[PDB]
């Protein structure tokens, strides 16, 4: 029922009980659950809701989580039944639990853990203790096409059956339509087909409490289970992956976006894992190692997804991989998987346990529901503000700096309606002066300055005018590494311009000042990921609540405002606040570029010279 | 406007009549500055007018402004007056009636304001001070509910008419309830003491409308100001105009009364502080804050009354209506709509600060500064356009003529905007005719 | 030009959100913890 | 003399250029932007200023987000 | 080797 | 938040006032008591936050004193009038001691000020002052205790005003 004010009148279906202060939870029948962080029972309720509910908003006081069938299946995979969860909700719900919510839980829980998929001898078997449901599944024509049949066309016959590998993904979508999700249970200790690997954990490795908690959530009943884990950048995600690989100790495959990530993973395994270097191989197009004896492999999506003809050695590597049975596979930046080519890689590789690690999951193409069956439910996602309080991560100080557009630029901004309009507001002379002032301020403050600019031309123009290193499309790898190492150590270099390549193509040296000038157009996940990757915990400023500094230069009254607001949606959902600043104190005293009008007019000439073709 | 603002503009006769009540003199004295109180205490027994220079020489030269402000307050309130002191001097002497009544009040003697209830004995149906406060809240809640227009509140017709004269609600369509004006919303966002104070100011400005004596109401209010909480008083001994005013107050809940035939009446804490206006009661223990503000522009209300729900909905979009809780979101659309309805951002910020939850009181700022700034920016965006109708003068052939006409316009004060470099200016349409006639006369003079 | 720089400074520094903010400051008149390094300097 | 009676509008120069664009493109229709007076002030006819305010409000609506 | 199992259900109890 | 306490100490020596009554002068003790009560009424009249503490300093001991007229003021005055008559009716001279117990009354006043200050709400500040009226001769032996009272008052920063009628006392001047 809907009130005239737009609020849904839930008073009738939520009978309140007098245990107000003791019970901290509100259970709306829409599926949303509200928790008060100031309650003395916050920690227990937080831990309980993490397993059972998907977080939505985590601000300072009132947190909102959501209930999904995927969340319920994940909780079941943890090992929690319906009765205990319902009792705990009742002991914490301020009002009566709606029956429809209760009915929804009843419907989901019963159907969980019914259908199991097992990979043995390069054959996928669907089994269940209830052949009635199994026989029912035989009715589906899509299942009939997916179910492996004889070479004569005849379908094959605790009863199970082999399934076509190339038809697995379409079957997975059908399981949701059949309301019988697959059970990704792995014989963590009962495996005998795949021999172990002499890889252990070096004593220098330390698992933070949230890291160990997430690992224990993943390893239900001591058995590895495929899933998705969300860790903020700089929280030792690579350490967590190495730890999980050492724990499973079976055949381990890792996938990264670029060869730089591959090298980072190899260094991490050398830093923490006890596996011999000879058993570590990278399937890279430049550094090639034989797949033989490669206990743990690190590769990239493009190498495996190279649909065009590859090198003959690559053919041998692919054949060895297909022959090899993978107990464990590791995927990074899971938000990239929903692409068709990278999705095909999952079909290509035969792996038992597939774990995905990433910092964000808000795909602007909303291709995440199907991702729940590509890998599994989201196992864990840490509270960023909580890690800020715990000191694990730097407490970011975020600002939105409004730079008014020059009227001549603004008149031309209105004049252009096409994609060329981007260059108009991305090249604001007032924005340039503000950036110059901020750079001077932070250099006098002796801070590492990272200037993010998606537009190549704008980035090069800014860097050349300010006489600073710039990173762009080609970015020859030797020069890139040279500039990075100069930035890390040379005190003369503390201002680096990085184009869109800085998101995932390479590791970003730790900095404290991150200035964003150019936007993708609303990539709320990409820019947030890049921000989290840029800024990490810094010693010395641990006590202060603002040890990391981020500033977004936004052109006022432009379409950049809407993009910035849409982009910061996720970060606000993460509890991060953005203060709006218009007037920058100290700019008038300092002398900056484009002080005279014709200088800005000359810049306008230069930008307009770059027409729509550029 | 504070209490002295209404008092400071009154005619001499009204002030003289009011000074006839010793309680009025006590209230006026307590409303004086400390320096003024000291002056009055000095002039307590002075039967001779005091020379202006002699009085003025007592205070420091630096504190003369405070002295002069106190002097002007005393003169305008007619507490004292100047007398033609012999020899050309101008002595200063307090009002004999006012000073006599003040001495009667302080030293004693004279007739009491009203008899006690010992004549009628103890009240058979005496109530409790918390019950009185709750009832007073209920009555004000009823008034606000009726202003909202919900059918749960039914009031007397004149009470609605009283607000109509107050300008809060205008009867656009007869028979149907009047539509509340923007000023009505602004008052609705005001805090309860300010609400009562402004309502009573509007009542006073229209005291003659009901044929009710202006002097009696103010003196009765002053008497109620010093009343003892939890204590009733005799209704008897008051004029029929005062009886009707007291009936109005009982309808307001400022005073508790069992029946219209009851001869006892209990003033409430709200009525007690009414004389002080908006200031004075800095330590008001109001209801605990039930509103939680989060960085995601979301508000959570620990309330069930339709009053606060309506108040919040006036400027935010409701999302969920729990039995004991309300979830709403702060949106630019809702805030701008509220501003277009006439509500200012500062009123919204102040109101939120008033009802801030004690959990949010732990933070060094009462409210998140970013949210406050965003609210202010949204308010500013509404009135970005500066509309100013006027007449443009641009055909000045000579700079000297433009300067002379600018001087004439500034003499007239009808100038809107001017540009000497371009020799152009803008004037008000009403003053345009005057400036046009002057320009023609100057050409005629040429 | 010096006049051009002065005009640009006046315009940019007070184009939209100062034509009322400056007036409010003239007609009027936690935070330290919530202020930025460049705002506190 | 020929002196006109209209409405004075004071805003940021960006809005001034926006009004110039509207008049030149005739998005408002008829040329109601008779004369500019200052780098931050304009002088228009009150007949169409209300609709002009609507177009101004629409622009800032575009440079915003809906929640 | 603590990864075998982990539950906090008993911590969620009436007190 | 200005909590102003005006402490009144009265030289209630019966000998001096008895002699003055024998002189049949224009001024009597009743007039002094009335003036003190009027001053206290005005002090409470100036502001609600102001508070009054009146203690009578008699030779025997120190007594804590506290119809068109203010009701609370009327009650306070009738209380004070009751207290002074109660003391005077029971005021029996038994002994050769003539000097007023000046120091002890001051100590009682300081203790009462400390008690009220502890009871003061922390949101408000309590300025305290003590007014003493001197009629009879000063006391000799109380010099050490008088100095101790002065030191304690200066430590707690309490202004002490002394009002002389007939006999000047350099001790009060130094205080």
């Amino acid at each position: 029922k809907v009130d005239e004010y737009g609020a849904k009148d839930y008073r009738l279906q939520m009978p309140l009980k007098d245990d107000h202060t003791s019970r901290p939870l509100w259970v709306a029948p829409d599926g949303h659950i509200f928790l008060e962080a100031f309650s003395p029972v916050y920690k227990y309720a937080q831990d309980f809701l993490v397993a059972i509910a998907e977080p939505v908003c985590r601000p300072t006081h009132v947190h909102e989580y959501k209930l999904t069938a995927y969340s319920l299946y994940a909780a079941v995979s943890v090992g929690l039944q319906t009765s205990d969860i319902t009792e705990y909700l009742r002991k914490l719900s301020k009002t009566g639990v709606p029956d429809g919510i209760m009915q929804f839980i009843k419907l989901c829980t019963v159907s969980y853990g019914k259908v199991k998929l097992v990979l043995k001898h390069n054959r996928y078997f669907v089994e269940s203790c209830h052949p009635d449901v199994i026989q029912h599944l035989l009715q589906d024509p899509v299942i009939r096409e997916c179910r492996l049949r004889n070479s004569e066309g005849e379908a094959t016959e605790t009863v199970s059956f082999e399934v076509k590998q190339e038809m697995i993904e379409e079957l997975q979508k059908r399981c949701i339509h059949l309301e019988y999700p697959l059970l990704a249970e792995y014989d963590f200790r009962n495996d005998s087909v795949n021999p172990d690997i002499n890889i252990d954990l070096k004593p220098t490795a330390v698992l933070r409490p949230y890291q160990e908690k997430s690992l224990r959530k993943m390893f239900g009943n001591g058995r590895a289970r495929s899933g998705v884990i969300v860790l903020p950048c700089g929280a030792g995600k690579s350490l967590v992956g190495v730890t999980a690989a050492c724990t499973v100790r079976k055949r381990c495959l890792v996938l990264g976006n670029s060869a730089v990530s591959v090298e980072q993973w190899k260094a991490q395994f050398k830093m923490w894992s006890t596996i011999d270097d000879s058993q570590i191989c990278r399937f890279t197009s430049d550094a090639k190692d034989k797949p033989i004896g490669c206990s743990v492999a690190i590769s990239t999506y493009s190498m495996l997804g190279h649909t065009t003809k590859r090198s003959w050695e690559a053919e041998r590597v692919m054949e060895w991989l297909k022959t090899q049975e993978w107990g464990l596979m590791i995927l990074d930046e899971v938000h990239t998987i929903p692409a068709k080519m990278f999705r095909r890689v999952l079909t290509i590789v035969q792996a038992h346990c597939k774990l995905g690690l990433t910092a964000t999951l808000v795909r602007e193409d909303d291709k995440i529901v199907d991702l729940n069956f590509l890998i599994g439910p989201k196992l864990y996602e840490a509270n960023w503000m909580e890690l800020q309080n715990n000191g694990y991560i730097a407490k970011v100080q975020c600002a939105e700096v409004w730079c008014p557009m020059s009227p001549e630029f603004y008149r031309e901004y209105v004049a252009i309606k096409t994609k060329k309009r981007i260059l108009l507001y991305t090249m604001n002379p007032n924005k340039f002066r503000a950036c110059q002032f901020l750079i001077k301020f932070h250099e006098r403050r002796n801070d590492k300055i990272i200037v993010f600019a998606d537009n190549v031309f704008a980035l090069k123009e800014y860097a050349i005018r300010l006489n600073k290193p710039y990173i762009y499309g080609p970015t020859s790898q030797g020069e890139r590494m040279q500039i990075l190492q100069n930035f890390k150590h040379n005190p003369k270099i503390n201002t680096i311009f990085i184009s869109k390549v800085g998101d995932t193509s390479f590791d970003l040296p730790e900095a404290n000042v991150l200035i964003q000038i150019s936007s993708h157009g609303g990539s709320r996940r990409q820019e947030a990921q890049r921000l989290g990757r840029v800024l990490r915990a810094k010693k010395g400023m641990v006590a202060e609540e603002y040890n990391a500094f981020f500033y977004s230069l936004v052109s006022q009254d432009t379409q950049e405002m809407a993009y910035s607001t849409k982009r910061q949606r996720f970060l606000v959902d993460q509890g991060y606040s953005f203060k709006v600043i218009t007037k920058l104190a100290g700019m008038e005293e300092e002398d900056l570029a484009f002080s005279t009008k014709e200088e800005q007019q000359q810049l306008l000439q230069k930008v307009l010279a770059a027409t729509d073709l550029d | 406007r504070n209490l002295q603002e209404f008092l400071g503009g009154l005619s001499p006769g009204v002030l003289d009549r009011l000074y006839g009540h010793p309680a009025t003199c006590l209230a006026v004295f307590r409303e004086l500055p400390s320096l003024a109180k000291n002056w009055v205490m000095r002039m307590l027994f002075l039967e001779q007018p005091l020379p202006q220079a002699a009085v003025a020489l007592w205070v420091k030269k630096e504190f003369s402004k405070a002295q002069e402000e106190s002097t002007g307050l005393l003169s305008g309130l007619r507490i004292w007056h100047t007398q033609l002191l012999p020899g050309g001097l101008q002595g200063l002497i307090l009002n004999p009636i006012f000073r006599q009544n003040l001495r009667i009040a302080l030293l004693g003697g004279g007739k009491a304001w009203s008899d006690d209830t010992s004549q009628l004995g103890p009240d058979k149906h005496a109530r409790d001070v918390p019950s009185l406060d709750k009832y007073a809240e209920e009555r004000w809640e009823v008034v606000l509910h009726f202003m909202v227009g919900s059918p749960s509140a039914a009031v007397s017709q004149d009470l609605a008419q009283l607000l109509s004269q107050a300008g809060l609600m205008k009867s656009t369509e007869p028979g149907e309830p009047p539509c509340i004006t923007s000023a009505g919303f602004q008052f609705l966002l005001l805090d309860t003491p300010a609400q009562l104070w402004y309502f009573m100011l509007q009542y006073l400005q229209t005291a003659q409308s009901r044929g009710m004596d202006l002097v009696e109401i103010l003196s009765f209010l002053f008497q109620l100001s010093f009343s003892t909480l939890g204590k009733d008083y005799s209704v008897e001994g008051m004029s029929d105009s005062l009886l009707n005013f007291l009936q109005h107050l009982r309808e307001f809940g400022l005073v508790f009364q069992r029946k219209r035939k009851s001869r006892r009446y209990y003033p409430t804490r709200l009525a007690i502080n009414l004389s002080s206006g908006v200031s004075g009661a800095g330590g008001t223990v109001h209801q605990p804050g039930f509103i939680v503000v989060e960085t995601n522009y979301r508000l959570y209300a620990y309330t069930e009354s339709e009053l606060q729900i309506a108040l919040i909905a006036l400027f935010s979009e409701m999302l969920y209506r729990f039995p004991n809780m309300v979830v709403a979101q702060v949106t630019r659309e809702s805030v701008q709509q509220a501003i277009a309805s006439g509500i200012t951002a500062q009123q919204i910020i102040h109101f939120l600060r008033t009802r801030a939850h004690p959990v949010m009181l732990k933070q060094t700022p009462v409210l998140p500064p970013t949210i406050t700034d965003q609210i202010r920016l949204w308010e500013l965006e509404r009135d970005r356009l500066r509309f100013t109708e006027g007449v443009l003068y641009n055909q000045f052939l000579s700079q000297v003529d433009f300067e002379l006409l600018l001087a004439h316009a500034r003499e007239l004060g009808v100038l809107v905007f001017e540009n000497s470099a371009k020799r152009l200016m803008v004037v008000t349409p009403a003053g345009h005719s005057d400036v046009k006639r002057f320009w023609k006369r100057q050409k005629h003079s040429s | 030009g010096t006049s051009s720089q002065a005009e640009a400074a006046r315009i940019l520094a007070a184009s939209w959100p100062q034509n009322r903010e400056d007036e409010e400051k003239q007609k009027l008149k936690a935070a330290a913890s919530h202020l930025f390094p460049f705002e506190k300097l | 003399v020929n002196v006109l009676k209209g409405v004075l509008i004071e805003c940021d120069p960006a809005m001034k250029q926006f009004l110039l664009y509207l008049d030149e493109s005739n998005a408002l229709g008829k040329k109601f932007i008779i004369q500019d007076i200052d780098d931050t002030h304009v002088f228009v006819i009150a007949e169409l200023v209300n609709v002009l305010q609507e177009r101004v409000g629409e622009l800032m609506d575009q440079n915003a987000f809906s929640l | 080797r603590w990864e075998g199992g982990y539950e906090r259900t008993w911590e969620i109890l009436k007190e | 938040d200005e909590l102003n306490l005006l402490v009144i100490v009265v030289d209630a020596n019966p000998i001096w006032w008895g002699k003055q009554a024998l002189k049949e002068s224009q001024f009597t003790l009743s007039k002094c008591i009335d003036a003190v009560m009027v001053l206290g009424n005005s002090h409470l009249f100036m502001n609600r936050s102001n508070k009054l503490a009146v203690i009578a300093s008699h030779i025997q001991e120190s007594r804590f004193l506290y119809d068109g007229k203010y009701e609370l003021l009327t009650s306070a005055n009738e209380v004070i009038v009751e207290e002074i008559k109660d003391l005077m009716t029971k005021s029996d001279i038994k002994g050769q001691h003539t000097e007023t117990l000046l120091a002890g009354s001051l100590a009682k006043a300081l203790c009462y000020i400390h008690r009220m200050n502890k009871e003061v709400k922390d949101n408000q500040e309590m300025k305290s002052r003590i007014l003493v009226i001197k009629a009879a001769e000063d006391s000799a032996l109380q010099y050490m205790n008088f100095m101790n009272v002065i030191f304690a008052a200066q430590k707690q920063n309490i202004l002490i005003d002394a009002c002389v009628l007939d006999s000047d006392s350099g001790l009060l001047q130094q205080a």
